[PDB]
DNA sequence: CTGGAGAATCCCGGTGCCGAGGCCGCTCAATTGGTCGTAGACAGCTCTAGCACCGCTTAAACGCACGTACGCGCTGTCCCCCGCGTTTTAACCGCCAAGGGGATTACTCCCTAGTCTCCAGGCACGTGTCAGATATATACATCCTGT
DNA sequence: ACAGGATGTATATATCTGACACGTGCCTGGAGACTAGGGAGTAATCCCCTTGGCGGTTAAAACGCGGGGGACAGCGCGTACGTGCGTTTAAGCGGTGCTAGAGCTGTCTACGACCAATTGAGCGGCCTCGGCACCGGGATTCTCCAG
């Protein structure tokens, strides 16, 4: 496969067809979806990696979208890429302002 | 084919707005918060489904779908995954 | 049905690469599917107008390198460019 | 002895719960009737897929929740611990609504 | 030299339609120029995103009607779309 | 002059080129640049009109970008179309918060 | 005979003038050197058109001036008529700038 | 040649930050406003210049133009007319 | 000041069940292999526009005094909202009915890319005013004491 | 609470000067008259998936009732920054010089669509059981009212 011609696990042909069929440029070059499939494989691996670490660290064996919520919102840069994106069944990462915590001794 | 409907804005209850505020991390809620909250939710839904119903009208279809409102949410800069 | 495309078996494959013995739920799979589509039209559109500015009519890998260096924040840009050049060259060696 | 909990233990403990949980809060049929009622104005006799009603529910709760995040920072920035409606009006102005 | 078009003669003509004995300065002319390029790319872009949903690959006037009824808020959407029907119908009746 | 074939004063052919040569669809219908040209002549018309009256209020004859600044920012709808757009050499409307006003 | 004014007449009359006028008011050579020195970090040995330095001057005035709009509404919402750096920090978090 | 520039961040004068506050409608300015003001302006110009340089290296040109930075301001949702495009 | 009800919260254990994961056919989109005009790297000029430099004026920036008013912490005082028992009450759920409208597949056909030539619309390019900045002198509008 | 310096600001009047509205020329992109394959309007059907109703339970909502703590007005006291005047000082100007690189135009060429046969690969139908709920019981921890 062309994924094996590049050593990846993403569809070069399907992504390639999707670059030609959205009217982005009249010509589409030789190795462009190779590069772009590499970038998306890195990003997918990052988010699923952090949801894996949080997936053990909240005692399940299966990634649910809650782990995608606090998986994404804990890295700074993944949050900055996705700062305008709600993800459904995510909820809120636990933030408590300092004046709300009790004034005990 | 004569379905009529009115006064559902009070259906969003006072404890429901309490539950959303306590998901937001809010301790104490004043008295007139609830009516204004119904107003803000009403404005947001008026814009979102005003824009969504136009997507449903352009395909000349009489049924609003999920792709309709996810696309109309995307256009307002409030993109929401988990439906398409 | 009419055969809808997806990404779900690929996301499952990268899940097999990172944490090989770990599951994933179905709505989370549709989250990642819409994520891959969202990023895909982001850098696709950035390639569109970024290629439109220079009076070109062709999207090559230099354009995707620039557009990834516009959307990806910093440290996320660098390893994306290292994997990108590794996949371009690793493709080209055959 | 009448037994009670203070103004704040139900609050902060219940903040820990409703931050910790994930599900959708406001009930299905009143919200569904709401979306249909606002929907009748721009066009008569519509139809909804059920998941689209869940979608408007999800974006509507997330927009309100983020609004209470920000109006909470507003009223805390007044050295108050209570949301008042002019704080809501402030955060809506700073986000660029009115 | 290298010719690059504008809208400045056309903006000047609409200014002559509205308040005809009242001129225009050059910075405001270039601001109006980039303004109408901005609105042109918003409406053409919305026509792209709207055609890219209905499995259609053609931008007729009706898509511009819908996309104007999504961008422009309210009253000027009404008179904008009404002038659009005036120009389609005033076009084809000739 | 297809503007004269439709009764307008905007370039149908130049706009038609710009719809065909931006890769939006694969193909562009007949009536569409007439439509978009009509919409842009409307928007152009009232924005230059509000710059017209709000230019005469400065007793000038040449509209400068200040007149486009407050000419946009005075109407609600033109402001909501342009609420994320800075205008160079525009400045601000005279907004003064009421607590700053000297109230003896 | 001090010939003085209140602390605020020069301020409010000054608000009428500097809201009233439009011109560019951070000096062009220190601003130009600032843009070049920030520009040296990403790549070296640069060249600028002059109007591009004008354009970054416009983004500087628009972004700072709008940040004082929202910062001023922040501090007025504390029943204060004087802005303070925590208000700057508030409006930057509300716009999502962290 | 190869020139070196050092410490232009204090060139944004305290009266200039006063003047921009006067256009904003700000009456009275506290003490450490100016430090944070130079910091915020520094961050914003760092992002805009970074994206403009990215727009300029891609055409492989040594000179940054104005269309470069109007494009870079457009992409960050801060569109600015009056320089083309 | 520090110690017990006791109530909410966390730690194992069987259950179930169903949604996550996997397997078997299988249409079709990737794939491979040639062409082909052409978009674009590539070389070279050019001249123009950015960078460098030097002297002069000076608006603007800098810095010292000063005072008052703005921030802010304490004090009291009220009330609105938090908390919890009690009623009710309408939401949730299972199932049963009906069809209107989405999705599909086909049918027919008008229509919008594509070609080639034809010409004037706009656009580069001199040009010379009338609109505005700039003094320049001149009488109001409101500020600020001091009464 | 009024009155007057004074003082910054609004109101004619010239005046140069130059930025814009305009006239000359041109050339190429708008357009005009054809063709042709295909995208899409349009019909009809399949069925399914939205709507509707009805009964049974009941978690949630409503509501009444303590009560206390959180908003907020007053108020005193500090400090820091706005105001204004003498000092400096480098920014603007304004010309002068030099050449690096944007931009143009031409050269030559390696590369993406066009078809077009070939096929396994991802996808839908269809099983199947193990992980998450999920009661269900039970020790921990934290809070709140006592010392």
């Amino acid at each position: 496969t062309r994924s094996s011609r590049a050593g990846l696990q993403f569809p070069v042909g399907r992504v390639h067809r999707l670059l030609r069929k959205g009217n982005y440029a009249e010509r589409v070059g030789a190795g462009a979806p190779v590069y772009l499939a590499a970038v998306l494989e890195y990003l997918t691996a990052e988010i699923l990696e952090l949801a894996g670490n949080a997936a053990r660290d909240n005692k399940k064996t299966r990634i649910i979208p809650r782990h995608l919520q606090l998986a994404v919102r804990n890295d700074e840069e993944l949050n900055k890429l996705l700062g305008r994106v709600t993800i459904a069944q995510g909820g809120v990462l636990p933030n408590i302002q300092s004046v709300l915590l009790p004034k005990k001794t | 084919h004569r379905k009529v409907l009115r006064d559902n804005i009070q259906g969003i209850t006072k404890p429901a707005i309490r539950r959303l505020a306590r998901r937001g991390g809010v301790k104490r809620i004043s008295g007139l918060i609830y009516e204004e909250t119904r107003g803000v939710l009403k404005v947001f839904l008026e814009n979102v489904i005003r824009d969504a119903v136009t997507y449903t009208e352009h395909a000349k279809r009489k049924t609003v779908t999920a792709m309709d409102v996810v696309y109309a949410l995307k256009r307002q800069g409030r993109t929401l995954y988990g439906f398409g | 049905k009419t055969r809808k495309e997806s990404y779900a078996i690929y996301v499952y494959k990268v899940l097999k690469q990172v944490h090989p013995d770990t599951g994933i739920s179905s709505k989370a799979m549709s989250i990642m599917n819409s994520f891959v589509n969202d990023v895909f039209e982001r850098i696709a559109g950035e390639a569109s107008r970024l290629a439109h500015y220079n009076k070109r009519s062709t999207i090559t890998s230099r354009e995707i390198q620039t557009a990834v260096r516009l959307l990806l924040p910093g440290e996320l840009a660098k390893h994306a460019v290292s994997e990108g050049t590794k996949a371009v060259t690793k493709y080209t060696s055959a | 002895k009448p037994h009670r909990y203070r103004p704040g233990t139900v609050a902060l403990r219940e903040i820990r719960r409703y931050q910790k949980s994930t599900e959708l809060l406001i009930r299905k049929l009143p919200f569904q009737r709401l979306v249909r009622e606002i929907a009748q104005d721009f066009k008569t006799d519509l139809r909804f897929q059920s998941s689209a009603v869940m979608a408007l529910q999800e974006a509507s709760e997330a927009y309100l929740v983020a609004l209470f995040e920000d109006t909470n920072l507003c009223a805390i920035h007044a050295k108050r611990v209570t949301i008042m409606p002019k704080d809501i009006q402030l955060a809506r102005r700073i986000r660029g609504e009115r």
